[PDB]
RNA sequence: UUGAACAGAGAGCAUUUCCGGCAGCAGAGAUUUCAGCUGU
């Protein structure tokens, strides 16, 4: 912590007060900084599900390469994860080990969907807006940031009517019709 | 009810003026300081590891060496940094070891210069100028002993005819030389051992036991009138110069390459011989060595004492040198180099801190006697830390984890393989002598310290 | 740390000082915490000679309290144990440490010397010699240390040989201040006066002269003149002959004013041949000084030396029998001066008349003296 | 040289249950001289000790000491100590587990709800206030105020000086008790799992996982002397643990029911354990005797603590009660609650206090000051306990006035001399010695030759066989115990000559029985068989 | 053995006493070469025993010319005779470390019991006391040493060139 | 290599040669300390 001299750094090399090997390079912290994750245990709650997908993918690739059970369940899991939005392509089954990843499950969260739909300028702005209760999917208002938005369910991410944000974008283009409140 | 709490008062513990240091109150309760064995065990382990990373013993070679391998070296016992070395091609050189550069070189002889030493020549017509001239004399196999003077810049008192002030002459070759430490005298071994003085151009006396030649010579350092010599009939002969005669000899198994006398004990000497170990002998009883220093793997070429008399240095024909504590009998340290071949001469500088080795590729190299020890002057905090760590390594010396670290060196491949086949050979002969002793009746238990003397004139009662 | 070493060097004396039942443990802990404060202030950074001085004063105060408590408790004046010299040894070592750290304040060096001298029989005069040797080594140019060293070894020990060696070594180092010259002629006159008084005393119960003082007087004039002509006109001799003669005149004025002070404090040594010992300085000043003190300017100084040579027998009391013996000498002096001088003639006449009138029934013999010097 | 307080500075040694070597004799004589000189000179430092311990003394027989009020102490003592006696009223988060740094400079409080605050309690400087909205249980500093570890809902987290999270430990699954071992740099963790985990803070490496095998860990304390961990279980069992042995070093039966709290003296000699059976028990640690058994407390003691000067602070809910000189051998030091008729041989409380609103969560003495910090349901309260702190600290072990540079260099130096976790034994002085195997006399190789000689001649001398002796009640004759302890199926030459020597023993016992009963005379030793020998 | 040290400087003469010898054989090594830069270790080698200051700039210029052309002046004679012990002239002279190999003969011409050393050990001892300067002297001189250096350099140069202000 | 007288250093080593005991008395410096004679 004091920038050890040469004899000290030679004499105690494995000493590190910040980065440990159980930390795994602080990647929970790293991807929760990237996608602005509030609570500490969401990374590991997603890591359990990525481990489920990859455990099944291992145990399913250990079946013989031609039997219809392996082919049906590999294709069925691939279709389910593409439809949910974690996987970005349902083509190859090496996605079920390589491209299945806590960052993919985190890119499917509601503020990241928002920021990619240009509905907020950054992920922290999207977090603030859906905490303030501006965003509804479908009819019903969504209030928490961790909400996972599937591919067919991202067509209905809008703002609530009577939103001040909806009002100011309509009045920026002065398409505001005050009959329907905005 | 009377009542009293701890009044810390902050004037005694954090100082008023900012320029001065904080008070460090002490309290020597073992309750306050709990892990007193483990804490100094770990300090002794960190001291052994710090020594094994601070061991940088090679100081530097001096000059450019010689052309044909260094076979003779002599320090002068009155100046700290001056060193004379001679090679196989007859050139001798005088060295300032401070700047690592020669005062002068000399094409001294034509053959090998087989011996050289240094003198303060007591002429009784001239007066020796030892503050500006140094004197080295040197014998070779072309039947000559020559005495040279050197211009020396050590005092600036004065302001001059440097080389070859005289040329002693023998009829046969010479093989060793050493100068008496007083009274203008030296001795040369060769086909026979003669005594000389620097005034007369001929030997004063021939002091030879028999008609068997003499390979090496050393004068004593205190009780200066006792000589010792090594003859090629595996013999070690002592001479006395009061009686002007030999004194006693012993015959060993193999040939003694060198002697050095203990400068602090005046009757002990160490021989360095061709079975690969050194023998610490008492002059008053040559029937047993009082130590054997065993760790070399080829023939030991030269030995020397520390001027403190507490350790010896020992260079051998396996291309490595070894430093030995005098009371132990195994090597405290080994110095080697891929560039160093066949170390033929080793001296221990009068500082007792550096070790001069002359190899046979040509080079003369300085080493530290203590490898981890630096030569700056030390403040009392670092001096106290260093001697605390020395005492701590001393009292934890035999713990297995720090013993395996302090014992560790990198030895060359050839010396390591010779060492392990030497181990399995010695273990095999111990197995076979244990079997033979189990059967046979009267097998005497000969000591290791007696196992190398085949005989002794003037038997002991 | 070294405060720890010094503090636990302080413990055997209070072992002994608790065993001898004068101090208790709770008060010796108080003197140890005060001494801890002082030792830490001594051997930490930012140290001061006032820290040393306050430690010495505290140790002397606890020594005086220890002596008082010993006389009141044990009713002896020393316990002849460790605890009656250890504290004075501590004070001496605080002084030695302070003079090794700050060897620049002569106040502290002289406090060291005063305490070491006043320690009495228990100290050693070679221990005072050692600190005199190192103080004179560090300050060779400061001259009062040479005077104090020689004064201690003559006015206490009466060691004439070593005192002469001290004065000659000091005059080797700084042969430029006249104060060391005057104290050397003072020492030589005191030594020759004690010599002739022990001769007079051995006569009254039962060769070697002031020529030593005259020879050191002569080399005093020569070397003080040399050092003033080398001190002023400092760098070079870039000065024309007007400035060279102005300089040489001024060095004559300087040197002759110092010899005026020499005779002025020379007269009071009246137990040796004071007439001879003043007349030799008179004849040493009477000769030529290479720039015509008589035959040119410093004629006022020539008149001053003539007045001194006139009254050099008339240095007497109002009982003027010497005046009635040799006032004709003063009359011939005034005649020989007024035979040459022009305004110094009237000046010397009026001055000798005023001097004799000021210095000299009894008014009727003084009426004869007034008629003589009228 | 005599030194009335030497036996504090003395040092025990090995004994067998003199020499002919001259050099070794004089070496041992120099060693004994040096040990005596070192003990004497080390014990003469008590003059140099600056401060004096605190106290309070009754000076009357009507003036009892347990009925002295904290406001009366705060009036009677100085303004600096009265300002150290702090009180934080933090009402909304839960009961506050208190923790002090090992010099008393920093305070670390944890609410049960989420509120963890690390602060300099004696200035007004807090340096971490973090609200971790899951239920935190405990915290500790590591080697400094610069890092602290908190035991959260499940995982133990490690935070830096200003409160940023450094580590989430994926092991240490449900901690309830954390304690740092400062000379070894080990964070020790126990809780609702039956596991004890030692985690190296410097390297970052989980050193040990040990099955307690006794359910959740109810209490936990550290011996400051030898760094072994005393855990208290729901059996009424304390067990002493080291990170080398996967079994407890010792298991003591302290209480009935569970063990609510454990405290150890800093000398490593006494241990006070409170059980849930309303029983405080004072234990000798070194010899494992039970010194005192104060049974039938009025309500179960929820905490114990032992100061640096040996006070005993027990807490039973609202009440805190301190006894002085209770950790001693004699029965007159058994802590009582009243003196029945004024008995001087009854250890009444040294002082007591009642936290009338609440139930105290934990106790901790402030290290070098005369205070007891108790954390309770509405925050923190320091109590001025005058006998309760080492007045004379050592400033190079741990310094309450230490600066930023001193903290930096002391951190690097203690990190450099960190003791390995394998050196933790029940006694600290057992890592210089020799094995308790490997015979106590060193061997001179003559006797090694002798040992290999009788190992060669174990056959035909039967030195590895029990000796034949007839009169030893041959149902327990040694040779038949050999024959029965061996497996009854294999046949080796060793057991064959034991069977031979056993038949020899039975025949000698037969003839001795016969000449004792009188059926045969003396020898008559088979006058025909003596002739038939040579065949 | 390098027992005493003579440092000449514009304020006067200094005699130092060598406490600890530096290494002779390891004199080119890194730690020995930078211990004369560190002051905390140089004060383990050198201790000041005497400093005779000059009488002014006139005696300063006289002694600067005498030191320049390698002669022992009278102030040198005084301070050396005060400080150096009366050793023998035939057996174990006292050893003075100078920086001027042609000032050495003038020192032995006046004190035959003094052998003078100016080789690389005395040279780096001398440049150690030159590198530290005012710190070794413990406060005992009047006048800043660089201000006296400016005055003495200008005086020496104008003397050597015979600078006339006419 | 020894001897002689001389000049010294404070840098070593003994031992019972005296003192660090008491007064009477004069002396010394700034009311405390300092310096010698006649006996205990």
């Amino acid at each position: 912590v004091r920038k050890l001299k040469h004899h000290e750094q030679k004499l105690l090399k494995k000493v590190d007060f910040l980065e440990w090997k159980q930390d795994q390079g602080h990647r929970d912290t790293q991807v929760m900084r990237t996608y602005h994750i509030q609570n500490r245990e969401d990374y590991h709650k997603y890591n359990r599900i990525c481990g489920d997908i990859r455990r099944l993918a291992n145990k399913l690739s250990l079946l013989p390469p031609t039997d219809p059970f392996r082919r049906k369940h590999e294709q069925l899991l691939l279709d389910k994860l593409y439809a949910m939005g974690v996987l970005t392509t349902k083509s190859k089954i090496s996605d079920l080990e390589n491209k299945v990843t806590v960052s993919a499950i985190c890119r499917r969260r509601l503020p990241v969907i928002m920021h990619r739909l240009k509905m907020a300028e950054t992920i922290q702005d999207a977090v603030k807006f859906i905490e303030q209760g501006h965003v509804r999917v479908g009819p019903n208002l969504i209030n928490d940031p961790a909400y996972l938005v599937t591919r067919n369910m991202e067509d209905y991410v809008t703002w609530v009517d009577n939103s001040k944000i909806k009002k100011t974008l309509l009045r920026y283009r002065n398409q505001i019709d005050d009959f329907d409140f905005s | 009810m009377k009542i009293k709490t701890i009044k810390r008062s902050a004037d005694d513990y954090v100082p008023v003026k900012s320029t001065q240091e904080s008070q460090m109150p002490r309290n020597l309760n073992p309750e306050l300081h709990p892990f007193e064995r483990a804490r100094e065990y770990t300090k002794a382990l960190n001291a052994t590891k710090l020594e094994r990373m601070f061991a940088k013993p090679f100081v530097g070679q001096l000059g450019y060496g010689h052309r044909d391998g260094v076979y003779a070296i002599a320090k002068n016992y009155g100046s700290l940094n001056k060193l004379a070395t001679g090679s196989a091609d007859g050139v001798i050189k005088y060295w300032n070891m401070s700047t690592r550069e020669e005062f002068v070189s000399f094409k001294a002889h034509y053959g090998l210069v087989t011996g050289l030493c240094v003198t303060q020549p007591r002429f009784h017509d001239k007066k020796p100028d030892l503050k500006s001239q140094n004197f080295m004399l040197s014998c070779s196999d072309d039947k000559t002993v020559k005495l040279w003077s050197i211009n020396v810049d050590d005092y600036s008192n004065k302001n001059n005819e440097e080389g070859l002030i005289r040329t002693f002459d023998g009829e046969s070759a010479f093989q060793g030389i050493d100068s008496h430490r007083e009274n203008s005298t030296f001795a040369t071994g060769g086909a026979k051992i003669h005594l000389w003085d620097v005034n007369r151009l001929k030997p004063v006396s021939d002091l030879s036991w028999g008609a068997d030649n003499i390979t090496s010579l050393k004068f004593n350092q205190n009780e200066t009138d006792i000589l010792a010599s090594t003859g090629s009939d595996n013999s070690i002969v002592l001479y006395d110069l009061r009686t002007n005669s030999p004194t006693q000899k012993i015959v060993q198994t193999m040939r003694t390459n060198a002697i050095c006398w203990n400068p602090m004990e005046a009757f002990n000497f160490v021989t360095a011989n061709e079975d690969h170990n050194a023998y610490y002998y008492d002059m008053r009883n040559l029937s047993r060595s009082l130590n054997v220093f065993k760790d070399h793997v080829s023939a030991v070429m030269d030995v020397d004492f520390s001027p403190t008399g507490d350790e010896i240095v020992t260079g051998s024909y396996d291309k490595s040198i070894r430093i030995y504590k005098t009371n132990h009998g195994h090597s405290r340290e080994i110095y080697h180099t891929k560039r160093m071949q066949h170390v033929f001469q080793v001296k221990y500088s009068m500082d007792s801190k550096y070790i001069i080795s002359g190899s046979d590729d040509g080079n003369v190299r300085l080493w530290r006697s203590k490898a981890w020890e630096r030569s700056n002057v030390k403040t009392t905090r670092e001096k106290n830390k260093l001697e605390y760590d020395e005492k701590l390594k001393e009292r934890f010396r035999h713990m297995p984890e720090i013993k395996r670290i302090s014992r560790h060196r990198h030895v060359p491949q050839v010396i390591k393989k010779a060492q392990e086949i030497k181990n399995i050979e010695l273990s095999s002969i111990k197995r076979r002598e244990a079997n033979e002793r189990r059967t046979r009746k009267d097998m005497p238990y000969i000591s290791e310290r007696k196992k190398q003397i085949v005989g002794t004139v003037h038997k002991y009662e | 740390s070294k405060t720890r070493y010094y503090l636990e060097q302080c413990i055997p004396e209070m072992d002994d000082l608790v065993e001898k039942g004068l101090f208790t443990k709770n008060e010796v802990s108080l003197i140890m915490k005060k001494r801890t404060d002082f030792e830490h202030r001594l051997n930490s950074r930012g140290s001061s000679i006032n820290d040393y001085i306050k430690y010495i004063n505290y140790e002397s105060n606890v020594n005086k309290l220890r002596a008082k408590r010993c006389k009141r408790i044990l009713q002896v004046k020393k316990t002849n144990s460790l605890s009656d010299w250890s504290i004075q040894q501590r004070i001496g070592f605080i002084y030695q440490r302070g003079t090794n750290k700050f060897p620049q304040d002569l106040k502290f060096w002289a406090m060291y010397l005063n305490y070491m001298k006043a320690r009495g029989n228990q100290t050693s005069y070679k221990k005072i010699h050692n600190i005199y040797n190192q103080l004179l080594k560090l300050h060779p140019t400061n001259v009062d240390i040479w005077i104090s060293c020689a004064k201690y070894e003559y006015e206490v020990h009466a060691n004439f040989k070593s005192c002469r060696n001290i004065f000659q070594n000091g005059l080797r180092f700084n042969p430029d201040v006249p104060k060391l010259w005057y104290e050397y002629v003072k020492f030589e006159l005191n030594f020759i006066t004690k010599l002739i008084n022990r001769r007079k005393v051995m006569g009254l119960i039962n060769a070697l002269r002031g020529d030593i003082a005259l020879t050191i007087f002569d080399v005093c004039m020569k070397t003080l003149g040399k050092h003033y002509i080398n001190k002023h006109k400092g760098y070079y001799a870039i000065s024309d002959s007007k400035m060279n003669i102005e300089l040489n005149k001024e060095t004559l004025n300087y040197l002759f004013s110092e010899s005026l002070r020499y005779i002025k404090l020379f007269d009071e040594f009246l137990d040796l041949e004071r007439d001879y010992l003043i007349n030799h300085v008179l004849q040493f000043w009477k000769n030529d000084m290479y720039d015509l003190s008589l035959r040119k300017d410093l004629p006022e100084l020539y008149l001053k030396t003539v007045m001194i040579d006139i009254t050099l027998n008339i240095r007497y009391m109002p009982v003027e029998k010497l005046d009635i013996d040799q006032l004709q000498l003063s009359v011939k002096k005034y005649f020989a001066y007024i035979s040459k001088l022009d305004s110094a003639s009237v000046k010397s006449l009026k001055n000798e008349y005023r001097s004799y009138l000021q210095d000299n029934a009894e008014d009727d013999p003084r009426y004869k003296i007034l008629d003589l010097i009228i | 040289k005599e030194r009335e307080n030497q036996n504090k500075f003395e040092r025990s040694t090995y004994t067998n249950n003199q020499t002919k070597d001259k050099k070794l004799r004089a070496g041992l004589k120099k060693i004994d001289e040096q040990y005596k000189k070192a003990v004497s000179s080390a014990a003469a430092t008590d003059y140099l000790l600056p401060e004096s311990n605190g106290y309070l003394e009754p000076e009357n027989e009507l003036e009892k000491t347990f009925k002295v009020q904290q406001s009366e102490i705060k009036s009677s003592v100085d303004v600096s100590t009265a300002n150290k006696a702090l009180d934080l009223s933090l009402k909304e988060f839960g009961p506050y587990h208190i923790k002090y740094a090992k010099n008393g400079t920093h305070l670390l409080i944890t609410g049960r709800k989420g509120h963890v605050a690390s602060m300099d309690w004696r200035k007004g400087q807090l340096r971490a206030e973090l609200f971790l909205n899951e239920t935190c249980h405990s915290a500790t500093y590591l080697q400094n105020e610069q890092y602290f570890a908190v035991a959260q809902k499940k995982y133990t987290f490690i935070y830096d000086h200003e409160g940023t999270e450094l580590h989430r430990l994926k092991q240490h699954i449900e901690a309830r008790h954390l304690d740092f071992l400062p000379y070894h740099y080990l964070l020790v963790t126990a809780g609702e799992t039956g596991w004890l985990k030692y985690h190296d803070v410097s390297t970052g490496q989980l050193v040990s996982e040990l099955r307690t095998k006794a359910g959740p860990t109810m209490a936990m304390a550290q011996n400051p002397w030898n760094a072994v961990m005393h855990l208290g279980h729901s059996n009424g069992t304390v067990s002493l643990w080291s990170p080398s042995m996967p079994e407890p070093l010792v298991k003591l039966l302290s209480a009935r029911g569970p063990v609510n709290s454990i405290a150890i003296d800093r000398s490593g000699y006494y241990m006070a354990t409170t059980g849930a059976d309303r029983s405080m028990k004072i234990w000798d640690i070194r010899n494992f005797k039970q010194l005192h058994s104060v049974e039938s407390l009025p309500t179960p003691g929820t905490n114990v603590s032992i100061s640096d000067t040996g006070l005993l602070a027990l807490s039973r809910g609202p009440h805190v009660t301190l006894w002085k000189d209770a950790l001693k051998l004699s029965g007159d030091s058994k802590p009582c609650f009243g003196s029945m008729g004024g008995n001087p041989h009854r250890n009444t409380p040294y002082m007591s206090h009642l936290f009338a609103g609440n139930k105290v969560e934990n106790l901790g003495f402030v290290p070098f000051e005369d205070l007891l910090g108790v954390g309770h349901q509405t925050g923190i309260t320091n109590l001025i306990v005058p006998g309760a702190g080492e007045a004379n600290y050592d400033a190079l072990e741990l310094n309450p006035f230490e600066t930023k540079k001193q903290r930096q260099e002391q951190e690097v130096r203690t990190l450099l001399n960190k003791l390995p976790a394998d050196t933790i034994t029940l006694d600290p002085n057992s890592i210089g010695s020799v094995d308790k195997r490997s015979s106590t006399i060193r061997l001179n190789a003559k006797d090694l030759a002798q040992t290999t000689m009788d190992a060669n001649n174990k056959a035909k001398t039967n030195s590895d066989i029990p000796d034949v002796k007839p009169d030893v009640k041959g149902k327990n004759s040694g040779l038949r115990s050999f024959l029965r302890k061996k497996t009854q199926n294999v046949i080796d030459e060793r057991k064959l000559r034991v069977q031979k020597q056993l038949d020899k023993e039975k025949n000698i016992r037969k003839r001795n029985h016969q000449i004792k009963q009188g059926l045969i005379s003396e020898d008559h030793k088979d006058v025909i068989e003596e002739a038939l020998s040579r065949f | 053995p390098i027992e005493y040290l003579l440092f000449e400087e514009p304020t006067g003469y200094a005699v130092f006493k060598v406490k600890l010898q530096q290494d002779d054989i390891g004199s080119r090594l890194k730690e020995v070469q930078e211990q004369i830069n560190d002051f905390g270790a140089f004060t383990k080698l050198i201790e000041l025993v005497s400093f005779a200051p000059f009488k002014g700039a006139a005696e300063a210029l006289e002694n600067a010319n005498d030191i320049s052309e390698g002669l022992v002046s009278e102030s040198l004679k005084a301070i050396l005779d005060l400080n150096l012990p009366k050793a023998s002239s035939k057996k174990k002279n006292i050893t003075l470390a100078i920086s001027d190999k042609n000032l050495g003969p003038s020192i032995k011409e006046e004190f035959p019991y003094v052998d003078c050393i100016s080789n690389e050990l005395a040279q780096d001892l001398i440049r150690g006391v030159r590198l530290h300067g005012e710190k070794l002297f413990k406060g005992l001189q009047s006048g800043d040493l660089e201000r006296a250096q400016l005055g003495l350099g200008h005086a020496y140069s104008r003397a050597k060139v015979k600078f006339s202000v006419q």
